[PDB]
């Protein structure tokens, strides 16, 4: 509900003394309630050592920087970056759905006593959240873009043996309820160096967990628990900027194939993914040595567009948004070319297919009753 | 010693601190973009043109056999004539890494106004350094050979013993002398016992015979030395032989910049005196035969945005002038966030 410490204790004394009984709670329990929950409070283990990462198992937000270099003789950087720790926060939401998860092996037919491994599949994400300046007036100060990094665990799986059965599943994946945080902070998207500098550790950490088996106690009997990461959650903007390829100005438009804009044209559906992490890697590696001495052009058209390094393995995706709007934009051009009459009129004019554009606007709107706009929405 | 406020174009965004200023036959060429190099330039190279008072940034292409590098926002360049051309070595990659490859970068061919680079890497052998960035290589010549002399600076925290929340800290490099043989790409490191800890972001002044090392800032103590060094070395037929001494008149100064005035004779620029405050003294060094006399200038006054800014950078242009430039201050709210000045140091 939004509730502020002062307003709390207000309503609460307010109640206790109408009512005499105290129903509610004082604020040391509340805070003793919500540190109960935070990250770095119940205990787990890890089989592998886990190098590079520390074994303290106590702490909870932590500067995002990690060790920054803010002296004055170092490169500027004015940023504010707060996050908790991969691990700690995957040991609390595992401490947080333990009940969900119990319950869930119950219904599933299967006892109350059985150990792991535990497959867990854990969506990635990450996106900017635009303007969140709070300045009331003196005039347009500072934009102050903020971006933030989340998790979602997607399900969970476990076997009897050797038969697979899947002991749970959210119920909305793409939501907002489910957006476990790992770390906050205000800087643009498109400032390279500084999202780079701040998300080296979560990379790292996950890469060094994507190969590990983490012991928890949380059901009274040790559980092991694996996980595989998939980072999904990446929008357009975002996965033609962090995978090494060109934001826009590129001829090749597909995450997925190699197909330039011209041969998209003529090649409608024969495709196939022919793109990933490691082949991504060695094509940069090609532009940069360069070892047959070719010219620009042939070069670029060789390497499919590949100019930065790519450092975080993504697993692009789209939504069916984007398929029908796209689809309805062609159909619109579709009609009114059909409508204009060009295949016999090898050169129309622009005005006359603004005419057009008008006739069937006008034809529409007196028939289907629909009001047509150039800014196209779902 | 007279200030100058120039305009910039429409690609303001490409500059950033540590960028590069490398010259030929009188012409500046812009190094070190920020971010990577979009479609308009793949190389990342820039004519530094200037015509009243406005900076243009015109793109330069690769030669056929060329090799493409990522830019560097703390380098290592040194002017190495043995024609004309620079060696880079050091710098940091725009995802955070330190590259320890030398680029050799030379101009192939220039004409109708345009140029052609024929940059081209280099690997090292035997006594490699590791990873670092703000170093300083000169090149000595000496028995009428060359060979290249680094002094480290700083770099990351070893792999063994680096953790996640120190996972961007740093540190000073070990105090060792590496001499590079660009003939075949040769390290061999030398150990000084004068040398007591790391130092970076400091002034390497070089005659000939003897690298001079002016000022910087030690990380161990968070102090600057304010002791200046003279590595006397030269280079038997048999084992080179390398030495050192301590010589009063240091400058405590940090990130400063250097560049020629006349003859034998370079000049300081304001670095940073302390951590807190702003240093504005600048100081003139002149050569001679075998000694070294310091002197000031006469205080040249600076504009407003310069006097009430926190921090600043920029470099040399080659031909006796410093451009250098101011971050827009965010209190007016309406600036293009990097102002930018020139100095005639004639
Ligand atoms: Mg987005
Ligand atoms: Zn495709």
């Amino acid at each position: 509900t939004f509730l502020s410490c002062s307003q709390y204790h207000k309503m609460y004394r307010t109640v206790k003394a109408i009512t005499g009984r105290q129903i509610f709670q004082p604020l040391h329990a509340l805070r003793n309630a919500e540190k109960v929950l935070l990250p770095g409070y119940h205990p787990f283990e890890w089989q592998p050592p886990l190098k590079n990462v520390s074994s303290r198992t106590d702490v909870g937000i932590i500067d995002g920087l990690s060790g920054l270099a803010s002296s004055v003789d170092e490169y500027p950087v004015d940023t504010i970056a707060k996050r908790f720790r991969y691990d700690s926060a995957l040991v609390s939401a595992l401490m947080d759905m333990e009940e969900d998860i119990l319950e869930g092996m119950r219904s599933q037919d299967l006892d109350d006593y059985l150990n792991g491994p535990f497959t867990v599949v854990v969506k990635e994400s990450c996106d900017g959240m635009g303007d969140v300046s709070e300045k009331h007036g003196s005039g347009p100060a500072v934009p102050e873009k903020a971006v933030r990094f989340s998790f979602t665990v997607m399900r969970i799986t476990i076997e009897h043996g050797s038969q697979n059965v899947k002991v749970f599943e959210e119920p909305k994946p793409n939501s907002e309820l489910c957006c476990k945080p790992l770390c906050l902070m205000l800087a643009d998207e498109s400032d390279h160096e500084t999202l780079t500098a701040i998300l080296s550790p979560l990379i790292a950490e996950r890469e060094a967990m994507k190969s590990s088996e983490l012991t928890l106690e949380m059901g009274g009997i040790p559980r092991t628990f694996k996980f595989i990461f998939r980072g999904t959650g990446y929008d357009e903007k975002l996965v033609r900027e962090v995978e090494g390829l060109e934001a826009s100005g590129s001829v090749y438009i597909c995450t997925l194939c190699d197909t330039t804009r011209l041969e998209a044209s003529q090649n409608l559906v024969f495709h196939s993914i022919t793109r990933s992490h490691a082949e991504n890697l060695q094509r940069y590696e090609v532009w940069r040595s360069n070892p047959y001495h070719e010219s620009v052009e042939e070069l670029r058209d060789r390497v499919k567009g590949v100019s930065a390094k790519p450092f975080i393995e993504t697993v692009p995706s789209i939504d069916a948004l984007h398929c029908d709007i796209g689809n309805a934009a062609e159909f619109y051009k579709i009609f009114q070319l059909e409508i204009g009459e060009v295949y016999k009129h090898p050169n129309a004019s622009k005005e006359e297919r603004k005419r057009w554009q008008a006739t069937l606007d006008k034809h529409l709107r007196k028939r289907m009753n629909l009001k047509p706009i150039m800014r196209m929405n779902g | 010693m007279s200030l100058q406020m120039v305009t910039v174009g429409h690609n303001i965004a490409l500059i950033q601190p540590g960028f590069s200023l490398m010259n030929f036959d009188g012409q500046v060429f812009f190094f070190g973009q920020k971010g990577w190099p979009k479609r308009s330039c793949p190389t990342g190279v820039f004519h530094f043109d200037i015509k009243q008072n406005h900076l243009k940034l015109k793109p330069a292409i690769f030669s056929k056999d060329s090799c493409y590098l990522p830019p560097l926002r703390y380098p290592a360049t040194c002017s190495y004539k043995g024609k004309h051309q620079y060696i880079i070595h050091g710098g940091k990659t725009p995802n955070n890494e330190l590259s320890d490859k030398i680029y050799i970068m030379s101009v192939a061919c220039k004409n109708n106004k345009k140029v052609t680079f024929r940059c081209t890497e280099k690997d090292l052998v035997g006594d490699v350094p590791e990873p670092r960035y703000g170093h300083s290589i000169d090149v000595v010549y000496s028995r009428g050979k060359s060979m290249g002399v680094l002094f480290g600076g700083r770099s990351y925290m070893p792999s063994t013993q680096r953790t996640t929340e120190k996972w961007n800290s740093v540190a000073d490099c070990l105090p060792h002398v590496f001499l590079i043989d660009f003939e075949f790409g040769c390290a061999t490191s030398y150990i000084l016992p004068e040398l007591q800890d790391g130092l970076s972001f400091h002034v390497s002044i070089a005659r000939n015979d003897t690298v001079y090392i002016l000022g910087g800032h030690s990380l161990a103590s968070n102090i600057r030395p304010a002791n200046l060094y003279r590595i006397r070395v030269d280079l038997p037929l048999g084992t080179p032989a390398v030495n050192c001494t301590v010589l009063p008149g240091g400058i405590s100064v940090s990130s400063a910049i250097l560049t020629q005035t006349n003859n034998d004779e370079f000049v300081i620029v304001g670095g940073y005196q302390l951590e807190n405050q702003k240093r504005m003294v600048c100081s003139l060094v002149s050569l001679g035969d075998n000694t070294i006399e310091i002197s000031e200038m006469e205080t040249p006054d600076w504009t407003s945005d310069i006097k009430h800014s926190k921090i600043w950078f920029g470099s040399n242009m080659g031909n006796g002038t410093i451009f250098l430039g101011i971050p827009g201050d965010n209190k007016q709210a309406m600036s293009e966030a990097f102002y930018f000045y020139t100095l005639r140091c004639s």
